[PDB]
């Protein structure tokens, strides 16, 4: 399994043989923008399983 | 046991052997120690498998 | 010519090994490339 890793997640940065099924989180840095054109940078985390 | 003019066969065990006049020793072998859940891949060169 | 598959085999009389050619660049895909699923870079 070739997987995405990094702060601003890039594809093909990690390789594995087992799929971690279990409850973890991963964290991403986004860039959004408002109806006012205020450019915002966000730190988010995703709890998954 | 009867053998033919080109055969091979393994002799094993606790015993004492003298070669016949029409037998050749070609090799010495050791049993390979293996624990449960451990192994090796063997090929049967006669049948290919 | 035929493909003979599966068991240990001795070429009988009047039989010879036959070389099979591959079109330009096919070999790289078969070995250098191999699985496309495992890596895509
Ligand atoms: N062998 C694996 N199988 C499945 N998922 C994995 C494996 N190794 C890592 N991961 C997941 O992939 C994500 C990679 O992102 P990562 O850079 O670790 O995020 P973070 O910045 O939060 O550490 C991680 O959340 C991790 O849980």
């Amino acid at each position: 399994l070739s997987l995405s890793a990094g702060r601003p997640k890039r594809p093909h940065a990690r390789r594995a043989l087992c799929l971690l099924l279990g409850p973890d989180f991963f964290t991403d840095v986004i860039t959004i923008e408002t109806a006012d054109h205020a450019r915002l940078q966000l730190q988010l985390a995703y709890n998954w399983h | 046991v009867s053998h033919q003019a080109g055969d091979h066969w393994l002799i094993r065990g606790p015993l004492e052997y003298v070669p016949s006049a029409k037998v050749e020793v070609v090799e010495e072998r050791q049993a390979i120690p293996l624990d449960e859940n451990e192994g090796i891949y063997v090929q049967d060169v006669k049948t290919g498998k | 010519v035929r493909a003979v598959i599966g068991s240990t085999y001795m070429l009988t009389q009047d039989e010879v090994l036959w070389e099979k050619e591959l079109p330009p660049g096919v070999e790289e895909l078969l070995n250098k490339g191999q699985d496309p699923l495992a890596d895509r870079g």
